[PDB]
C-alpha cells in the first residue's frame, strides 16, 4: 500500500460562542489530492462531512456548520486548517480529518482517514 | 440447424465453411488423423500450429463468411484433414465443437 | 445442503465399484468434488477430483485404475474404480470446493462440506 | 475549459455592480452558468444560476434584487446586482457547467478565479 | 395441455348474488394454488380471490368481505361465491391455477395456466 | 458466554440510571454487543449497539439521552440513561450481535434487569 | 435455479445469507442489513449514502444544476416495504437474466472471477485484498471477513444514475490490471426509462416522450457487463473516449463516449472502436493475464486463510481459464484467453440481451432518454420471469405491447420529461 496518515491536532474544550480551530497534515505533498478536509461524528450518530476542498480550491460543506466553519488548504505545507465559530453543544462530536486520493470517478478512490479529534463544547 | 463443409513438394489450399443459425464462433482449426492438432485460428488472429507444419502451412480466417482457410505448401502429412470449429448456438452460449466428414 | 455417496459394499480382488456422490443441495456448475477415502485403522487420504470446469486430478495410488466423471443433469459426481485391490478397503467421502481442485494431499478448508462416505471392502 | 470574469469591485451602499464571465464553449456544451459567493465566514452560498433552458435560481438573500441573463451567441453570463447591502461583501465565483455523456448524463463543475465585491462606504 | 373453463355467469341486480364455478382437467389439481381474476382490456389482471393448496383463502380489495372461495379437490373444482353485487364487479372473471416451483411461484415465471373467463354483468 | 445485567430499578420521570453488563467467557471488545429493551406484553426494541472498535450506535428509541460504553479491563458494558420517561420502562438486556431486535439461534442473552419509572 | 431462497426484508439475521454488513474500505458506515442471493453475490436494499464519504446524503442540486436526464426523491427506498419489494424485484430480475443462456453465461462468467490474490508486499506470497471483502457479523457478535464479486445497493442521489464502481487500491488498478475488484452497483428495479421504437426519433432530442419503457433486466444486464469486464480486470480505460460525429446534436454539445459504455452496448456502438484500438486492448490484457500466470508460478507461501495454497493457485487457474503442464506450472492459452476475452467483451453486450429478452430496446448508446417511469415488476400480472412486461397469451405480448405506456398504461407513471430539458436544442434551428 502507499500507506499515508495523516496528523490532526487542536481539539479540546471550548465554551458555547467561543471559537476553535483543527489543523490536520499529511505525511507527503497534497497536491494530486482529490479532496482532503473534515468530518464529524457525534456521539451514537453517523460521520457527517463537514467541509472538504478539491484540486481547484472549491469548498463541499454540509449544511449543518453555516456561518460558522471556514476551511483553508495549503499545498506547499501539506496542511489543511478548519476554523469554527459560534461552537454549539450540538457541535460536540469526534472529528476525524479526511483525505480522498481518487485518480478518477471510476473507481471509489483511496479514502485515508485521521485516528480522531474530540471537540467538547459544554459550560 | 448448423453444420460443417469442407472444400510432393507441392502447393494445396484447403477451406471450411460454417452455416446455420450460428451465433458467433470462437476459435476454427485443422484437426489431422490418433488425431492431433496441426493449426488452429482464433477470432481475433491468433494462430498456433504444430512442429511438423510450421512454416510452410499458413491459417487464415474471414469473419463475415465463416470460413477458415488453411495453405499448404511444400508437402508425413498424408492423413484425414478434419475442420474443428467452436460454434456458439443461441441455445448453448459459449460451447460445443463441430466437425466435419473430412477430406484427402 | 446435502452430499451422499452411494453404491459401496463388498467385492473380490480384481472387481470394479462405481461410487456415486449426489449433490442435493446446489448446482455442481460452480463447485469442485474431490474423493477422499480412509483406511481402516489409518488417516483420511485424497484419491480424486474433478473441477467445475471437469479439470481432473488423481493421485499416486489409483491413476490408470479409477476414473472420475461428472453429470451436471443429475448434480452427480462419479467413481468408477476398476482393477481393485485389498489396498483400497475404507470409506470414501466426496467433498465439495468453490471453483477448483484442492491438493490431495496437505490441503485446507477449502472442502467446505463432507458427506457421510460409504464403506468399500475388497476381500 | 476557459472563465473570464469582469467588472468586480467597490460599491457604496444601495449601488450597482454589473459581473461579466465568458465561457470557452456554447450554450450546447455548458448547461448552466452563475455565480456563487464566499462571505468572509459562510461557506459558500450560491447565488444565481441561469439554464440553457431559461430557467433559474436565485438564493434565498437574493430577493429579487439580483437578475441573471445569458448571452447565447457568445456563451457568457451577465449578473446584475442592484440594492447592495453590506452583507453582500463576499468574493463572487463564476460558475459553469459541462454537458457530459462519457458514463451516462452527467455535469461537470468548474469555477472560475473570484472576484472580490466590497459593498462599504 | 390443462385446460380451465369458468361457469355461472350472467346477468344480476344491484345487491343480488352469483356463483361462478370452475372445473380443471388433469391430475395435479391438488397442487395448484387456485384463484380467480377479473380480467379487463387494457388493464393487468386483478386478483379477486385466490386459495392455497390446504385451505387458506386470501382477497382482494374490491370483495369487501362479500365474497367466498372455495375448492373441492375430490371434483377438481373451485367455486366464487358474489353477494351483494354492486356495477363496479361487472367484468369477465377468469380462473387461475398456480402452484409453487421452489423460491417463486408458477405465475411469477410464468407458465401458470389460465381459463378464457366467465362473464358477470350487472344493469 | 455468560452475561449478567445489572443496575435497573425506579427513577422517577427525568432522571438518570446506569446499567452495566459483565461479561464472561469471550472478550467483550472483540464482538458487536447491543442493549436490547421489553416493555411487559410487547416485543424487543433495539435500544443502542456498539461496535468492536468501540463506535457505538444509537437508534431513535433513545437517542441522545443514552450513551453506550465499554471497560475493556472489567469486561464490561454499559447504558448511560437520562431523561427517563413511562416509555423506557421495561426489562433491558444486554445481548449479542448488532441491532439485535429478536431472540436468534447462536446469540446470547444476560437474563436482564427491570427499569421501572 | 440462481436464487434458492425467498427472502422477505424483516426475516431477522443468521450470519451466512442475512446479516448486518460493513464494507471495510469505508469503515465509517454504521452496518447495513444485507442478502446473500446468490454464491459471491449480495443485495443491500438501502438507498446509498454509505460507500461514498462525499455523497452520504440524498439533497439534490438546484433545479437549474441537475443534469437534464435525473430523478430525485428523498423518501424512496425508505420504508420496510419498499426495501422488501426492493429485494423482490432484483431477485425477479437476476432470475429474468438467469433464465437465458446468455444471462446465464454472464452470470457464471461473474460468479467465478473472484478478485485475484495480489495484495501482499511479498512477491512469492499471496494475499487477500481489502477491497474485495466484507464483514459479515454474526449473531454471536462476531464477524467474519468474507470475499465476495458483486453487490447490489440502491441508488444515491440521483435516483435514476445507475452505475457499477468499485474501491480503489492505493497503488494498483484493479479494474484494469487483470486482478478484478468487488463491484458495487447502484440499482433500483423500481423505475425505468422511456425510449422511442424509431431510431431518427430516439436520437433525435427535440421530440419524443416515452412511448415503449425499457425493460429493466436490460438495464440490469448493462451494468453486470460492466461489473464482468471489471471482475477479469479487463475495464476499458475512461479516458480512452470517442468523440461522437455520428449525432449532430452530440457533436455541438462536445459530447463524448467512453470505450467502455460503447463496448458494454455492443451492437452497432462497439465499432466505433476501430479495430488498431481492440487490437491494443486484447493484447494489453492478454500481458496483465500473463503476469498473473508468472505470480501464481512463483507463489510459495499463502497468508489470511486457512485454505491450501494449491486450492488458491487453482482457483485462479480456473478463473483465467489457464492451462496447467505436468510440472503443475501455468501458463496463459492465446486461444482460450481470446475466447475468454471475447465472451465478456462481444457476446455479453446491451444489444445480445435485447435479442435474447427479444424486448424494444434503444437501438445506440447515442440517444436521448425520453422520460422516467415509476414500474413495480414484482406482482405477477405486471412481469414475468420469462416474458417481462410481454405476457404471454395476452394483448401485451404482440408488438412489444407490454413495454408500450399508452397500451399498458396502468404498468407505468410518467415521474419526469427529460424531453423538456433538451429543449435547448432548439436553438440550432437558426
Ligand atoms: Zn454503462
Amino acid at each position: 500500500g502507499s500507506q499515508v496518515q495523516l496528523a490532526e491536532t487542536g481539539g479540546g474544550l471550548v465554551q458555547p460562542g467561543g471559537s476553535l480551530r483543527l489543523s490536520c497534515t499529511a505525511s507527503t505533498t497534497i497536491s494530486d489530492f482529490y479532496s482532503m478536509g473534515w468530518f464529524r461524528q457525534t456521539p451514537g450518530n453517523q460521520r457527517e462531512l463537514v467541509a472538504i476542498v478539491r484540486r481547484g480550491g472549491d469548498t463541499k460543506s454540509g449544511d449543518s456548520v453555516k456561518g460558522r466553519f471556514t476551511i483553508s488548504r495549503d499545498n506547499t505545507r501539506s496542511t489543511v486548517y478548519l476554523q469554527m465559530d459560534n461552537l454549539k453543544p450540538e457541535d460536540t462530536a469526534v472529528y476525524y480529518c479526511y483525505a480522498n486520493l481518487q485518480k478518477s470517478s471510476d473507481e471509489l478512490g483511496p479514502y485515508y482517514w485521521g485516528q480522531g479529534t474530540q471537540v467538547t463544547v459544554s459550560s | 440447424q448448423v453444420q460443417l463443409v469442407e472444400s510432393p513438394g507441392g502447393s494445396l489450399r484447403l477451406s471450411c465453411a460454417a452455416s446455420g443459425s450460428i451465433f458467433s464462433i470462437y476459435a476454427m482449426g485443422w484437426y489431422r488423423q490418433q488425431r492431433e492438432l496441426v493449426a488452429a485460428i482464433s477470432s481475433y488472429g491468433s494462430t498456433n500450429y504444430a512442429d511438423s507444419v510450421k512454416g510452410r502451412f499458413t491459417i487464415s480466417r474471414d469473419n463475415a463468411k465463416n470460413t477458415v482457410y488453411l495453405q499448404m505448401n511444400s508437402l508425413e502429412d498424408t492423413a484425414v484433414y478434419y475442420c474443428n470449429a467452436d460454434i456458439a448456438t443461441m441455445t448453448a452460449v459459449g460451447g460445443f465443437d463441430y466437425w466435419g466428414q473430412g477430406t484427402q | 445442503l446435502q452430499l451422499v455417496e452411494s453404491g459401496g459394499g463388498t467385492v473380490q480382488p480384481g472387481g470394479t465399484l462405481r461410487l456415486s456422490c449426489a449433490a442435493s443441495g446446489f448446482t455442481l456448475d460452480e463447485y469442485a468434488i474431490g474423493w477422499f477415502r480412509q483406511a481402516p485403522g489409518k488417516e483420511r487420504e485424497g484419491v480424486s477430483c474433478i473441477s467445475s470446469s471437469a479439470s481432473i486430478s488423481y493421485a499416486d495410488s489409483v491413476k490408470g485404475r479409477f476414473t472420475i466423471s461428472r453429470d451436471n443433469a443429475k448434480n452427480t459426481v462419479y467413481l468408477t474404480m476398476n482393477s481393485l485391490k485389498p489396498e483400497d478397503t475404507g470409506v470414501y467421502y466426496c467433498a465439495r470446493a468453490f471453483l477448483a481442485c484442492g491438493p490431495v494431499a496437505g490441503w485446507g478448508t477449502e472442502y467446505d462440506y463432507w458427506g457421510q462416505g460409504t464403506q468399500v471392502t475388497v476381500s | 475549459l476557459q472563465l473570464v470574469e469582469s467588472g468586480g469591485g467597490l460599491v457604496q451602499p444601495g449601488g450597482s455592480l454589473r459581473l461579466s464571465c465568458a465561457a470557452s464553449g456554447n450554450i450546447f456544451s455548458i448547461y448552466y452558468m452563475g455565480w456563487y459567493r464566499q462571505a468572509p465566514g459562510k461557506q459558500r452560498e450560491m447565488v444565481a444560476i441561469i439554464n440553457s433552458n431559461g430557467i433559474t435560481n436565485y438564493g434565498d438573500f437574493v430577493k429579487g434584487r439580483f437578475t441573471i441573463s445569458r448571452d447565447n451567441a457568445e456563451n457568457s453570463a451577465y449578473l446584475q446586482m442592484n440594492n447592495l447591502t453590506p452583507e453582500d461583501t463576499a468574493v463572487y465565483y463564476c460558475n459553469a457547467g459541462k454537458l457530459r455523456r462519457t458514463t451516462g448524463w452527467g455535469l461537470d463543475d468548474y469555477w472560475g478565479q473570484g472576484t472580490q465585491v466590497t459593498v462599504s462606504s | 395441455q390443462v385446460q380451465l373453463v369458468e361457469s355461472g355467469g350472467g346477468l344480476v341486480q344491484p345487491g343480488g348474488s352469483l356463483r361462478l364455478s370452475c372445473v380443471v382437467s388433469g391430475s395435479d389439481f391438488n397442487t395448484y394454488i387456485m384463484g380467480w381474476y377479473r380480467q379487463v382490456p387494457g388493464k393487468p389482471r386483478e386478483l379477486v380471490a385466490d386459495i392455497t393448496t390446504e385451505g387458506k383463502t386470501n382477497y382482494g380489495g374490491s370483495v369487501k368481505g362479500r365474497f367466498t372461495i372455495s375448492r373441492d379437490n375430490a371434483k377438481n373444482t373451485v367455486y366464487l361465491q358474489m353477494f351483494g353485487l354492486k356495477p363496479e364487479d361487472a367484468g369477465n372473471y377468469v380462473c387461475n391455477a398456480d402452484w409453487k416451483m421452489g423460491a417463486w411461484t408458477a405465475g411469477d415465471y410464468g407458465i401458470d395456466y389460465w381459463g378464457k373467463g366467465t362473464l358477470v354483468t350487472v344493469s | 458466554v455468560q452475561l449478567v445485567e445489572s443496575g435497573g430499578g425506579l427513577v422517577q420521570p427525568g432522571g438518570s440510571l446506569r446499567l452495566s453488563c459483565a461479561a464472561s467467557g469471550f472478550t467483550l471488545g472483540s464482538r458487536y454487543m447491543s442493549w436490547v429493551r421489553q416493555a411487559p406484553g410487547e416485543g424487543f426494541e433495539w435500544v443502542s449497539s456498539i461496535e468492536p472498535s468501540g463506535t457505538a450506535w444509537d437508534g431513535d428509541s433513545a437517542k441522545g439521552r443514552f450513551t453506550t460504553s465499554r471497560d475493556d479491563a472489567k469486561n464490561t458494558l454499559y447504558l448511560q440513561m437520562s431523561n427517563l420517561q413511562p416509555e423506557d420502562t421495561g426489562v433491558y438486556y444486554c445481548a449479542t450481535g448488532y441491532r439485535t431486535d429478536t431472540r436468534i439461534p447462536g446469540g446470547s442473552w444476560g437474563q436482564g434487569t427491570q427499569v421501572t419509572v | 435455479p440462481f436464487v434458492n431462497k425467498q427472502f422477505n426484508y424483516k426475516d431477522p439475521v443468521n450470519g451466512v445469507d442475512i446479516a448486518y454488513i460493513k464494507i471495510p474500505n469505508v469503515g465509517q458506515m454504521q452496518p447495513v442489513k444485507a442478502f446473500k442471493i446468490h454464491n459471491k453475490i449480495w443485495v443491500i436494499p438501502e438507498r446509498d449514502t454509505f460507500t461514498n464519504p462525499e455523497e452520504g446524503d440524498l439533497n439534490p442540486p438546484p433545479e437549474a444544476k441537475q443534469v437534464p436526464v435525473s430523478y430525485y426523491d428523498s423518501t424512496y427506498l425508505s420504508t420496510d416495504n419498499e426495501k422488501d419489494n426492493y429485494l423482490k424485484g432484483v431477485t425477479k430480475l437476476f432470475e429474468r437474466i438467469y433464465s437465458t443462456d446468455l444471462g446465464r453465461m454472464l452470470l457464471t462468467s461473474i460468479v467465478r472471477g473472484i478478485p485475484f490474490w495480489g495484495g501482499s508486499t511479498i512477491d512469492t506470497e499471496l494475499k487477500v485484498i481489502d477491497t474485495n471483502c466484507i464483514n459479515v457479523i454474526q449473531p454471536d457478535g462476531s464477524y467474519r471477513s468474507e470475499e465476495l464479486n458483486l453487490v447490489i445497493i440502491g441508488p444515491s442521489a440521483d435516483i435514476i444514475q445507475f452505475e457499477c464502481k468499485s474501491f480503489g487500491h492505493e497503488v494498483l488498478n484493479l479494474t484494469r490490471n487483470g486482478y478484478g475488484s468487488t463491484q458495487y452497483i447502484r440499482f433500483s428495479p423500481d423505475f425505468t426509462f422511456g425510449f422511442e421504437e424509431s431510431l431518427e426519433v430516439d436520437t433525435n432530442p427535440l421530440l419524443g416522450a416515452g412511448k415503449f419503457a425499457t425493460d429493466p433486466a436490460v438495464t440490469l444486464a448493462h451494468e453486470l457487463i460492466h461489473a464482468g469486464h471489471r471482475l477479469y480486470g479487463i475495464a476499458i480505460n475512461p479516458n480512452r473516449v470517442f468523440k461522437v460525429n455520428t449525432n449532430a446534436y452530440y457533436e455541438m454539445s462536445g459530447l463524448e463516449v467512453s470505450f467502455e459504455e460503447l463496448r458494454t452496448f455492443g451492437g452497432h456502438d462497439a465499432k466505433f472502436i476501430d479495430s488498431l484500438q481492440e487490437n491494443e486492448f486484447r493484447l494489453y490484457y492478454y500481458n496483465k493475464f500473463k503476469d498473473i500466470a508468472s505470480t501464481l508460478n512463483k507463489a510459495k507461501s499463502i497468508v489470511g486463510t486457512t485454505a491450501s495454497l494449491q486450492y488458491m493457485k487453482n482457483v485462479f487457474k480456473e478463473k483465467y481459464l489457464l492451462s496447467e503442464d505436468t510440472s503443475g506450472k501455468f501458463s496463459v492459452d492465446k486461444l482460450k484467453f481470446d475466447k475468454l476475452y471475447k465472451m465478456l467483451t462481444e457476446i455479453y453486450t446491451e444489444d445480445n440481451f435485447v435479442k435474447f429478452f427479444k424486448v424494444l430496446n434503444r437501438k445506440t448508446y447515442l440517444n436521448f432518454d425520453k422520460a422516467v417511469f415509476k414500474i413495480n415488476i414484482v406482482p405477477k400480472v405486471n412481469y414475468t420471469i420469462y416474458d417481462g412486461f410481454n405476457l404471454r397469451n395476452t394483448n401485451l405480448a404482440a408488438n412489444f405491447n407490454g413495454q408500450n405506456t399508452e397500451i399498458n398504461n396502468m404498468n407505468f407513471t410518467k415521474l419526469k420529461n427529460f424531453t423538456g430539458l433538451f429543449e435547448f436544442y432548439k436553438l440550432l434551428c437558426v
